[PDB]
RNA sequence: AGCGCCGUGGCGCAGUGGAAGCGCGCAGGGCUCAUAACCCUGAUGUCCUCGGAUCGAAACCGAGCGGCGCUACCA
């Protein structure tokens, strides 16, 4: 007998058309510049904002990718060295699939924690533990 | 301006704490949810089972709130070998007010006799119905020894199928047919991926499922959907539990025996030996009383080669130092529920998988260790896990003679030889010890595919008994 | 959880017991009609934190932090 199965479905259905009416859409643009032997991306606070994530740790992957060196200046990011718009926008893009959003399921509000040493992950929303750090 | 650990301070005390278990209780008129047993350790063990890479962990954790943790570094993020043990308490809102759906309440091992109710206007306090226990069972190709070993454990199941993910897949169904083997039929099937899918989609689901389970033993299993992220709809997970399952027939007539899943070596490091602690078998009991302080002796135990290749049977006699069962120490051990027994044990014999699935056996029973032995099986049809892609799942052969074959009796992970195939009936020679206590029901798999696969259930009709050197 | 390693100048090694090092990088100059090659000058440091013997430690040691490899899951 599985009919005490969709009543409960219902109710899970309700529950999330209550929490969650809108069910990322909040990634920045990145507008960059190639000044030749420089490289200067001013989105990388917003994109640190509208993603939810702390500065440093995005500019350190963003390091780890592309072994190119440079400095932040300013709430932007001055790399000099030779790059096209689309490879560092193709490197959010990366690191936005898999860090910033579960893959598994639609979701953004995790972030950063440190559960011995490394970096493990944590949600809100759900309250996932992933031990993602590399 | 109390703290947050001075509210649940007054609010354990308030619910009337953790009461020490009397030392020398009247056992005759002991049931399972007595108060001294049910407030303090876990009478019915339920056994996780689902595809992999889901989640059973977290289905768990949210039911309880206690952690597998998960271990082994590289471990932490794939797979792991030993079973999640998790305790969790059901309670029962007392007004009859608040919505039935809504009463229940699972808590962690270390919650009060009676807490307030979480509900937003109900002053009701919540009475203990259970205490259980969860046996997060792996799901993988690979590893079949500790899930057959831990479905020999449990006495309750819960099936994981992912919603979005195709309908049929193929392990879950062997997890079925292996609980099938053991004789349970209580299952109760969870959806985990409910929030993800439309209305009409999970629609499908459920009728997919439902058209799954038609010709399988398992007929009246609940169905519910969960989320083991969402966190919600945990309620009526533990309705489903108390109403659909009861205690399985378990009193004290039964004479004490043990069977050990996990080993825990405790050498607390970088801390100064002369205070130190024995070696602890995480084993449970399905039959026997057991009391601060025994003497119980692991029967397989040292497994040794003479010059003459004969395999010599050692077993570990031992004292128990305590009777880890839930949250604190206990005067007394309740059949039915894992339990870690701490015994003068050198902990070299708990740090690796070495008690693994392995019988014990209190002073005063003499169990014999056998080295062949006569086994009654019986095969299905096709071979379960293996996703043919649309071509007729694979046939189950009839057994060689001498074939290496993993031959789970009850725990114990053995690899046989047939020596010898019949109509229904086989003879198995084991080099790893293997011992007969009652009948262990016993789960088959061969090497056809690299890994192992099951292939049918066997019970124990004789064998060869080899008499233990004292 | 303990033990083996470490604490940049942008890097890697280093002398680590007189107090700022070497090469690779980068800015600048030199040679050349000119470029590369070659030749010279450089500014970068809490040499991770806190205390201690020491004229004095960056160095010699320890009451804490962070990052690395094993012991391996160490109720
Ligand atoms: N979207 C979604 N994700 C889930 C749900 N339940 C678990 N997960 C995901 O599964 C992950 C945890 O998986 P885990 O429990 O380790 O899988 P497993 O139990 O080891 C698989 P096996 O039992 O075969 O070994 C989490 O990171 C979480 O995001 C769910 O209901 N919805
Ligand atoms: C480790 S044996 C499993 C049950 C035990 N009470 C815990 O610990
Ligand atoms: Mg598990």
């Amino acid at each position: 007998v599985g009919l005490p199965y969709s009543e409960l479905l219902s109710r899970f259905f309700n529950i999330l058309r209550t929490n969650n009416p809108e069910l990322k859409f909040r990634i920045p643009p990145p507008v960059c510049l190639r000044d030749g032997k420089k490289t200067i991306f001013s989105n990388i606070q917003d994109i640190a904002e509208k993603l939810h994530r702390s500065p440093e740790h995005l500019i350190q992957y963003l390091f780890a990718e592309l072994g190119t060196s440079g400095s932040v200046d300013g709430k932007r990011l001055v790399i000099k060295g030779k790059f096209q718009s689309k490879q560092m926008e193709n490197v959010l893009r990366r690191y936005i699939l898999e860090y910033v959003t579960c893959k598994t399921c639609k979701s953004i509000n995790t972030e950063l924690k440190r559960e011995n040493r490394l970096f493990f992950m944590v949600c809100k929303s759900c309250g996932s533990t992933r031990s993602v750090s590399s | 301006g109390e703290t947050e650990e001075e509210k649940r301070k007054r609010e354990f005390e308030e619910g009337g704490g953790l009461p020490e278990q009397p030392l020398n209780p009247d056992f005759s008129k002991l049931n399972p949810l007595s108060a001294e047993i049910i407030n303090r350790q876990a009478t019915i063990n339920i056994g996780t089972i689902g595809h992999v890479a889901h989640g059973k962990s977290t289905v768990v954790r949210a039911i309880s709130g206690v952690q597998t943790v998960r271990f082994k570094d590289e471990l932490e993020r794939n797979i792991t070998i030993k079973l999640g043990y998790a305790n969790a308490k059901i309670y029962k809102c007392q007004e009859p007010t608040c919505p039935e759906p809504d009463c229940y309440r699972s808590f962690k091992s270390d919650k009060e006799i009676s807490p307030k109710c979480q509900r937003p206007g109900c002053p009701g306090r919540y009475k203990l119905v259970r205490h259980v226990s969860f046996v997060d069972c792996p799901g993988h190709d690979i590893l079949m020894s500790t899930m057959l070993s831990g479905a020999a454990v449990m006495d309750a199941a819960l099936l994981l199928i992912a919603g979005n993910e195709s309908c049929p897949q193929p392990q879950t169904s062997e997890h079925l047919a292996a609980i099938e083997i053991m004789k349970l039929k209580h299952v109760i099937i969870l959806q985990n991926k409910v929030d993800l899918m439309r209305e009409e989609s999970a629609l499908e689901h459920q009728k997919s499922i439902l058209k799954f389970i038609r010709g399988t033993i398992a007929d009246g299993a609940p169905i519910v959907p969960i989320s083991a992220q969402l966190k919600y709809n945990i309620d009526a997970v533990n309705e489903f539990i108390v109403k659909t399952i009861p205690v399985p027939p378990r009193d004290f007539m039964i004479s004490p025996r043990l069977i050990v899943i996990r080993s825990f070596d405790v050498n607390k490091p970088g801390a100064e030996i002369e205070d130190l602690k024995g070696g602890v078998a995480g084993g449970s009991i399905l039959n026997g009383v057991f009391k601060l302080g025994d003497e119980i002796e692991i029967r397989p135990g040292i497994v040794t080669k003479d010059d003459k290749g004969k395999i010599q049977c050692k077993p570990i006699f031992s004292n128990i130092v305590s009777l880890f069962a839930e949250q604190n120490d206990l005067k007394f051990a309740v059949p039915g529920g894992l339990i870690g027994v701490g015994t003068k044990v050198d902990p070299t014999l708990c740090r690796a998988d070495r008690l693994v699935g392995q019988v014990v056996g209190a002073k005063g029973h003499l169990p014999n260790i056998y080295t062949d032995i006569e086994i009654n099986y019986f095969l299905l049809r096709r071979l379960l896990g293996v996703k043919t892609d649309g071509q007729k799942q694979a046939k189950v052969r009839k057994l060689e003679p001498n074939e290496v074959l993993m031959v789970n009796i009850g725990s114990t992970a053995t690899g046989a030889r047939v020596v010898a195939v019949k109509a229904d009936m086989a003879r198995l020679q084991l080099t790893s010890p293997a011992c007969t206590e009652i009948n262990e029901k016993i789960a088959l798999s061969r090497r056809i595919e690299k890994h192992w696969r099951l292939i049918g259930w066997a019970t124990i009709k004789k064998g060869t008994t080899l008499e233990p050197i004292a």
